[PDB]
């Protein structure tokens, strides 16, 4: 199988600047690459065939180039209606491969507002104990959180999920929750959210007892 | 006007086999190839195969030949995708596309493969210039779940997080940020709806 | 330049009106033909160093035409359709554009203005606007002087490329005396001269090859 890799997982831009998605093929595709646009929830829409030829309905601001191994899809004048994920597809040989995506998010700057919540009485009675942490309205989607119980970093039990980029605030928001057992909760008396981010040289921490 | 309307959302047990369809309009199906593609949020897009209903021939990605069988009914303008020996790795959205100078997709069919039984969500209220509240939903199946705050009146300042299934059961939670002068001066209740089980639950965020 | 050959023009019309229904649904026939014609119309159009492809002669254009009809017939004779049809049809139009660019490069390599001396006129076809014009190779008329020696026949003026030039009606040449006067010995479609029973009285000459409306083609002096 040919491996198409779009290096930039997803890249930022402004409401007017030009953006250029790239993807590299592990072999020679020789101008047999298509590009698709997919807004969340819907099916993708085809933009370009054979790396340079564009379909009729596509706006002329979209244009692609590239040959052999390196291919680049460039949007010349983005608008809010172009904020979506873009895939390159090689159809030179079987099987057709698709490579990763690239979401065109808009650049912003926001520090996360962290919030820690201890498990309430209802969950404790049900035989479980889930301690949640909330990170709301921060732009750099790459953010690292670390649960440290009694000062010792905990590895297992934590699962987190990010929201999509809010159209009104242009910000992301993530929530980490440490699903723990009932008995394993009262054994320790200290719980902290250690969230490492790029907006601050020092992390923002919240705790309880 | 070319349109592709495909089958509805399927939910089945592991090992079963589904036959998701795809009806074509605006063009005869026999004059073209028709492809099927699966999509997952973590592994991206995957090409399954194609078929020309003129000759009945189908090509596949070899890693999907044991599971997928792409057939078509040239008289009904309908392309079918049958998936056998269904496993949990087959939970994805499946698209059918026409591809001859242009690609025309269908709205997509959601396939969910899990031996889980329908269970309503247990909702726990989460209490701590502005204050953030929340309520956790845990252990429900299947999706979706509707979470609104104060019958939908407290619309702004909320963002629910996408569910993460932990041990065959989905869990999610929501956050609402309100000015500290409002709470607990004005009570904030968390409304969770799970139409799969046709159950609703309202939890008042009482201060801890 | 193949868009100027009527064989290609009529072929593409037959391609859309008859053969596209075998590979493509009717909803995109016009869209595919616009893509086909845009590639054909780019043949020989000298964009950018690529200056030789700007025009070719009638011999080159017929080679590219029958090479193109060969591949267009291959696309129709196949039963491939779908995303593979547009893929093979596009590799085809890109392949013939390379076959053409080789013929245009080979044309300028050994056929375009091969004259070592004199003025030559060649029939060319310009690919951008399908205009056929007479092209003029401007080299100095002076093709040197010969020193032929022959008593008891005596003058070759033809050059190897004279048979390929256009507008050449007849060659006329005279005997330039020591008084610097010229007396037309003979004028005819013959590319040589032969006078039997030569004597010691025939001891300078000068050839002149004349075009229709482009002046003298070649002139060649002689010392007998
Ligand atoms: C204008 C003039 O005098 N031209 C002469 C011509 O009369 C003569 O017969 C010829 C013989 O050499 O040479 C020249
Ligand atoms: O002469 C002149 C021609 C017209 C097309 C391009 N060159
Ligand atoms: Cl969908």
């Amino acid at each position: 199988d040919i491996v198409l890799t779009q290096s930039q997982k997803f890249m930022s831009t402004s409401v007017g600047d030009r953006v250029s998605v790239t993807c590299k093929a592990s072999q020679n595709v020789d101008t047999n690459v298509a590009w698709y646009q997919q807004k969340p929830g819907q099916s993708p829409k085809a933009l370009i065939y054979s790396a340079s030829y564009r379909y009729s309905g596509v706006p002329d601001r979209f244009t692609g180039s590239g040959s052999g191994t390196d291919f680049t899809l460039t949007i010349s004048n983005v608008q809010s209606e172009d904020l979506a994920e873009y895939f390159c597809q090689q159809y030179n040989s079987y099987p057709y491969t698709f490579g990763g995506g690239t979401k065109l998010e808009i650049k912003a700057d926001a520090a996360p507002t962290v919030s820690i919540f201890p498990p309430s009485s209802e969950q404790l009675t049900s035989g479980g104990a889930s301690v949640v942490c909330f990170l709301n309205n921060f732009y750099p989607k790459d953010i690292n959180v670390k649960w440290k119980i009694d000062g010792s970093e905990r590895q297992n039990g934590v699962l987190n999920s990010w929201t999509d980029q809010d159209s009104k605030d242009s910000t992301y928001s993530m929530s980490s929750t440490l699903t723990l057992t009932k008995d394993e909760y009262e054994r320790h008396n200290s719980y902290t959210c250690e969230a490492t981010h790029k907006t601050s040289t020092s992390p923002i921490v919240k705790s309880f007892n | 006007e070319v349109q592709l309307q495909q089958s509805g959302a399927e939910l089945v047990k592991p090992g079963a086999s589904v036959k998701l369809s795809c009806t074509a309009s605006g063009f005869n199906i026999k004059d073209t190839y028709m492809h099927w593609v699966k999509q997952r949020p973590e592994q991206g897009l995957e090409w399954i195969g194609r078929i020309d209903p003129a000759n009945g021939n189908s090509k596949y990605d070899p890693k999907f030949q044991g599971k997928a069988t792409i057939t078509a009914d040239t008289s009904s303008n309908t392309a079918y995708l049958q998936l056998s020996s269904l496993t949990s790795e087959d939970t994805a959205v499946y698209y059918c596309a026409r591809w001859d100078y242009g690609v025309y997709w269908g709205q997509g069919t959601t396939l969910t493969v899990s031996s889980a039984k329908t269970t309503p969500p247990s909702v726990y209220p989460l209490a701590p210039s502005m204050v953030t509240l929340g309520c956790l939903v845990k252990g429900y199946f299947p999706e979706p779940v509707t979470v609104t705050w104060n019958s939908g009146s407290l619309s702004s300042g909320v963002h629910t997080f996408p569910a993460v299934l932990q041990s065959d059961l989905y869990t999610l939670s929501s956050s609402v940020t309100v000015p500290s002068s409002t709470w607990p001066s004005e009570t904030v209740t968390c409304n969770v709806a799970h139409p799969a089980s046709s159950t609703k639950v309202d939890k008042k965020i009482v201060p801890r | 330049c193949i868009k100027c050959d009527q064989f290609v023009t009529d072929a593409l019309k037959t391609f859309e009106n008859t053969y596209l229904n075998d590979h493509l649904p009717h909803d995109i026939h016009k869209n595919v033909m616009r893509m086909v014609n845009h590639e054909v119309s780019s043949f020989g159009v000298v964009t950018s160093e690529d200056s030789y492809l700007g025009a070719v002669d009638e011999n080159t254009l017929e080679q590219a035409t029958w090479s193109f009809l060969k591949d267009l017939k291959r696309i129709t004779d196949s039963d491939l359709k779908g995303e593979l049809f547009i893929k093979e049809l596009l590799w085809m139009l890109r392949h013939q554009k390379d076959i053409f660019n080789n013929l245009a490069r080979q044309f300028q390599k050994e056929v375009l203005c091969p004259n070592k001396c004199g003025v030559m006129s060649q029939t060319l076809i310009w690919c951008l606007k399908c205009e056929k014009q007479l092209h003029i190779c401007r080299k100095s008329l002076d093709c040197g002087e010969r020193h032929i020696e022959v008593r008891s026949d005596l003058l070759d003026c033809l050059l190897s490329w004279h048979r390929a030039s256009k507008g050449l009606t007849d060659y006329s040449f005279y005997r330039v005396w020591e008084n610097s006067s010229e007396t037309l010995i003979a004028k005819g479609k013959e590319p040589y001269l032969t006078k039997s029973m030569v004597g010691p009285e025939d001891a300078n000459y000068r050839c002149v090859l004349d075009t229709i409306n482009q002046g003298h083609a070649t002139v060649i002096r002689y010392d007998v």
